């Protein structure tokens, strides 16, 4: 398995951007899968969800910002952001977790076992 | 909230050193599955340890956990020049939506 | 049972993958799914 990603880039804030992440070895629409960003020189935050179910849920400092969707013909994912602001700037990453949820409910945990490289993104004036 | 990582650990070559990981048990008597991140400098976050003391896949024998109810414990000894890098405590839950994330330590070697 | 007074001490083999650890010691284990739903035997006549 690997994942791959491509966009981010330069913005000034409000503008927008779209970042994408495709699979390989394994399709994205059944699995568990999490974006989340760094900013440079800090530590990982989370930023948003997608369960196998293809529900979503977002982290409240994006929420009505962000937005996840498929794109099941290229297997990937799509990261759009609108709205932004000096803080998202940072390095994204798109990734991948394994986890054990026997008949609905869950046994065993992996964790994050698939990582993209990340994609740069720059938020200035 | 986060987990509790001290900012920074050091060592000589060759020894062992320990990365806690405070402040488990503080939502929840759920079963704390806990796990570690390597990230080298530039490089992106590499999982290195499940299950407090479980290794997966190629990481060697100077890697090992432990665990103290609220305080998790990863040791490595044999220090050596690889091992610089950042480390990541994690920990997850049943009913969790995001397992809660350490603040991550430097380790160097001397 | 069955005088709800006199409880007993019983054992019995159940396959690894139903049963979980509990949220605490691992001498302690559970039912997979009993904080979450109710569970039902099935009956012998009505084996399907
Ligand atoms: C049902 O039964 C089947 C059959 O038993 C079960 O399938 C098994 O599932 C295992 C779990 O995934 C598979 O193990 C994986 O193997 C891959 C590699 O497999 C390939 O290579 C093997 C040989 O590798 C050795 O030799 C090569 C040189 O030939 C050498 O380069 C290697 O380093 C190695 O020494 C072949 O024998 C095999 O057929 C196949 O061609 C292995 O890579 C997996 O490790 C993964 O570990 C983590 C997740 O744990 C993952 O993140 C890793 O990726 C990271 O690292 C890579 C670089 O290594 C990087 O590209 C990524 O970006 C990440 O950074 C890595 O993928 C894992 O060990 C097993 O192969 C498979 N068996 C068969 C026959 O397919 C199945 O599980 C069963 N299911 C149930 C429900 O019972
Ligand atoms: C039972 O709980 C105590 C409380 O911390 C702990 O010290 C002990 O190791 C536990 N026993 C097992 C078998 O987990």
């Amino acid at each position: 398995d690997r994942l791959f990603q491509s966009g981010g880039g330069v913005s000034r804030p409000g503008g927008s951007l779209r970042v994408n992440c495709g699979a390989s070895g394994f399709t994205v629409r059944t699995h568990y899968m999490y974006w989340l960003r760094q900013s440079p020189g800090k530590g990982l935050e989370w930023v948003a969800f997608m369960n196998s179910g293809g529900s979503v849920s977002y982290v409240d400092s994006v929420r009505g910002r962000f937005s996840v969707s498929r794109d099941n013909p290229a297997n990937a994912m799509v990261l759009q952001m609108d709205a932004l602001k000096i803080e998202d700037t940072g390095t994204y990453y798109c990734a991948r977790e394994l986890r054990e949820a026997w008949y609905g409910d869950l046994r065993d945990y992996s964790g994050l076992d698939v990582w993209g490289r990340g994609t740069i993104v720059s938020i200035s004036s | 909230s986060a987990l509790a990582q001290p900012p920074s650990v050091s060592g000589s070559p060759g020894q062992s050193v320990t990365i806690t990981c405070t402040g488990i048990n503080d939502y929840g008597a759920a079963y704390k599955f806990v796990s570690w991140y390597q990230q080298h400098p530039g490089k992106e976050p590499r999982l290195i340890m499940k299950n407090v003391k479980d290794r997966w896949s190629v990481t060697p024998n100077r890697f090992s956990g432990s665990t103290s109810g609220n305080t998790a414990s990863l040791t490595i000894s044999n220090l050596q020049s690889d091992d610089e890098a950042q480390y990541f405590c994690a920990v997850y839950a049943g009913g969790f939506t995001f397992p809660r994330l350490g603040g991550g330590t430097k380790l160097s070697v001397l | 049972t069955e005088l709800r007074d006199k409880r007993e001490k019983k054992n019995a083999l159940f396959y690894k993958l139903d049963i979980v650890q509990l949220d605490g010691n691992s001498s302690q284990y559970r039912l997979i799914n009993c904080n979450t739903s109710v569970i039902t035997q099935a009956c012998p006549k009505v084996s399907f």
